[PDB]
């Protein structure tokens, strides 16, 4: 009397996330046929790691956890197990320690709409807007940066107003955050050349320890902590405390996009994590 | 500042040996660690960057490993031209900081010096000074004694000496000793001699000349 | 193919200003590279003193902040070092270097394409060019004879010595200079040659002492 897991219905949902905002669904206490599943989704490839694929048939699991996202065409090879490419460094790490299977499938492009969303709350706090891209453009991060909850990317207006040369943009930082660190420097034809942190940018930072944005490979189960921001593009020149600290659109670095479409279908990936083989009530009915 | 400490500070190895030098950062620096080679009288040269990336053109016998605080430079098969001081360096922070250096000395077989003595030139004499030079060429190990004698008077002062670093091809040393007198003193004596003691010689060797002879 | 060359006076008076320039060839100063100065005191290791990017961003050794300033000249493809109020603590060889980032995720900065270095001596003493004297090969020995040049009484360091305008390099040993009690340096350069060639081959040592604008050739004859 347990219901069908309906895994195919979720995989075939026309709202497909990108790797940046990959979607997990946990299936449990339900019946499924792997044989039917591989037919109802236009499967290109299904294979398993740390697990004998033939053993799914007729088995029960505590739960089955799927993580899905559309594939940017140029980055498909990033999904090879252990790949150091962009997708697994900075969007979704395929855990090689679990019992897992990797599914490559596709949907007719005419129905798919890619849902792009930046999961980083600190990016969004400092002005990251919804993406404005074509409906099959798939966003992926190239670099992720983590920050403390006290992070603010803007120089302090009162510091900037003392800079005679190379004034940084400035704005008020939210209550509970710390202003961007800056120093007045001497260069051979300027005596108040202000130099702040994360220069030239967080990706190429000369002094990574002094840059508050910390390069962060995604861990198992994690989303990108955030795109790095060019702090010279957060705030405004001569910005006072009456301006709220925000970063311009071009301040957010180290991300790209590509279409998922080839031969009029959008290519999609789902990871499968098999939890607790020979227990629970997530059961294959393939042998019944 | 991030302090970089290398181990050992010096070492001696034979051609063909595996040489291992380690480096520790006073805090974690991930892979922001580079290794340099500095040969005598030359600027440092990059060997390894980002802890394990071999610089283009550098022989593959050099390799680096490590991440965090502890790093290792390995020379898989030491060559004579690898005589140098090696430095690690971090770029995770400012200031940029270097390890103290590790000197790699090359052990080789004993080689006796060839000894040569040079009288002052007529040109220098005209200026009122006489320099006499004794040269000990291409010897190993470094320990050598030069004793100057002027009509068999054992000199204790009036000389200075300099030694080269190990040769990049044959790993030997050379030594130059200069005895300096006034022209007036120089012309009052006949036999100028340098006597060399070195473990490669079957007997201490003396090179000498008589002022004027020719 | 990036090549660097330091220039600037080697002798600086105490409390004076050291000024060095580094000219860059084979690559643009307007790039992602930073440009760096690293110095090496006598008998000591390496000490970074500063780096600067063509945007103007810079970092200096903090203990030198009150005395140091750099510049990057995009019109001449050069960068420079100024160190004020010098003392004998600043006597060193000063190298310029390229400081670029690796292509990995971490973008690790490293020093490359180091210049040959310029020797800076902080001293109130005056410059003095050397006298160059021959070290004549022996009337004689075995199949090998030695000859050389004595480069006497100069200040400050360094001198360069070549043989036969650079054509003779095998068997040359140029020794570390010694500091004499007069406060002047003296250095010997020697070479071993076939004794059978003494009558047939010409041997000339070429001595350059840039602080005194001294350029001397000396023929060394038996
Ligand atoms: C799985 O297949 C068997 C055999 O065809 C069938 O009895 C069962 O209902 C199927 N379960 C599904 C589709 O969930
Ligand atoms: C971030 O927080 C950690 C503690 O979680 C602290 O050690 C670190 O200094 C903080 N960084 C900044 C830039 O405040």
């Amino acid at each position: 009397d347990l219901p069908d897991c309906d895994i195919d219905k979720w995989l075939n949902n026309f709202n497909v996330p990108s790797p940046l905002n990959w979607e997990r669904k946990i299936f449990s206490n339900c019946n499924f046929n792997l044989s039917t599943l591989l037919r109802l989704v236009h499967t290109d490839s299904f294979s398993c790691n740390n697990f004998d694929e033939s053993k799914i048939y007729g088995s029960c699991f505590k739960s089955i956890v799927l993580d899905k996202f559309a594939i940017p065409n140029s980055r498909r090879s990033d999904l090879q197990l252990g790949s150091s490419g962009f997708l697994q460094s900075s969007n979704y790490k395929i855990d090689t320690t679990s019992s897992s299977c990797q599914l490559y499938y596709s949907l007719p492009a005419i129905n798919v709409t890619i849902n792009n969303y930046n999961p980083s709350s600190w990016n969004r706090r400092y002005g990251f807007n919804n993406f404005n891209l074509s409906s099959h453009s798939v966003v992926y991060s190239r670099y992720c940066f983590s920050v403390n909850n006290t992070f603010c990317p803007c120089a302090k207006p009162s510091f900037a107003s003392s800079c005679k040369s190379h004034k940084p943009p400035s704005a008020s930082c939210p209550i509970g955050t710390n202003y961007r660190s800056c120093e007045s420097t001497t260069v051979l034809d300027h005596t108040d050349w202000c130099r702040c942190s994360c220069l030239p940018d967080p990706i190429t930072a000369y002094d990574p320890r002094s840059c508050s944005q910390k390069k962060s490979l995604v861990g198992v189960g994690e989303h990108c902590a955030g795109f790095g921001v060019d702090e010279e593009k957060c705030g405004v020149l001569d910005g006072s405390y009456n301006v709220s600290c925000l970063c311009s659109t071009d301040a957010f670095l180290g991300w790209s996009y590509d279409t998922c479409v080839s031969n009029n279908r959008c290519n999609i990936f789902s990871n499968f994590i098999l939890n607790g083989i020979n227990s629970g009530t997530t059961c294959s009915n393939d042998l019944s | 500042d991030i302090q970089m400490t290398q181990s050992p500070s010096s070492l001696s190895a034979s051609v063909g040996d595996r040489v291992t030098i380690t480096c520790r950062a006073s805090q974690s620096i991930s892979s922001y660690l580079n290794w340099y080679q500095q040969k005598p009288g030359k600027a440092p040269k990059l060997l390894i960057y980002a802890a394990s990336s071999l610089q283009s053109g550098v022989p593959s016998r050099f390799s680096g490993s490590g991440s965090g605080t502890d790093f290792t430079l390995t020379i898989s098969s030491l060559q004579p031209e690898d005589f140098a001081t090696y430095y690690c360096q971090q770029s995770y922070s400012t200031p940029r900081t270097f390890g103290q250096g590790t000197k790699v000395e090359i052990k080789r077989t004993v080689a006796a010096p060839s000894v040569f003595i040079f009288p002052p030139s007529d040109e220098q004499l005209k200026s009122g000074t006489a320099s006499v030079v004794c040269l000990l060429n291409n010897f190993y190990p470094r320990e050598a004694k030069v004793q100057w004698k002027v009509d068999n008077a054992l000199q204790s002062g009036n000389s200075q000496e300099s030694v080269t670093e190990q040769d990049s091809k044959d790993s030997t040393y050379s030594l130059s000793s200069t005895l300096t007198l006034s022209k007036a003193d120089y012309e009052k004596h006949k036999v100028y001699a340098c006597e060399v003691t070195h473990q490669g010689l079957s007997s201490p060797v003396t090179k000498s000349f008589n002022r004027g002879e020719c | 193919q990036v090549q660097l060359q330091e220039s600037g006076p080697g002798l600086v008076k105490p409390s004076g200003t050291l000024s060095l320039t580094c000219a860059v060839s084979g690559g643009s100063i307007s790039s992602s590279n930073w440009w760096s100065w690293v110095r090496q005191p006598p008998g000591k290791g390496l000490e970074w003193i500063g780096s600067m990017h063509y945007s103007g961003s810079s970092h200096y050794k903090p203990s030198l902040k009150s005395r140091i300033a750099m510049s990057v000249d995009t019109s001449k493809n050069q960068f420079s070092l100024n160190l004020n109020s010098v003392t004998a603590a600043d006597t060193a060889v000063y190298y310029c270097a390229r400081e670029g980032g690796s292509s990995g995720y971490d973008y690790v900065y490293y020093f490359d394409d180091w210049g040959q270095g310029t020797t800076v001596t902080v001293s109130s003493a005056s410059t003095k060019g050397p006298s160059v004297f021959p070290l004549a090969p022996s009337s004689k020995s075995g199949g090998t004879a030695a000859l050389g040049c004595l480069v006497k009484d100069y200040f400050p360091e360094p001198v360069t010595v070549s043989w036969n305008s650079g054509a003779l390099t095998s068997g040359v040993h140029t020794f570390p200079a010694v500091l004499q009690s007069s406060g002047l340096y003296s250095l010997s350069s020697v070479v071993t040659v076939p004794s059978s060639s003494l009558g047939t081959q010409t041997y000339i040592c070429n001595v350059n002492h840039k602080p005194s604008n001294t350029k001397v050739d000396k023929k060394v004859e038996p």
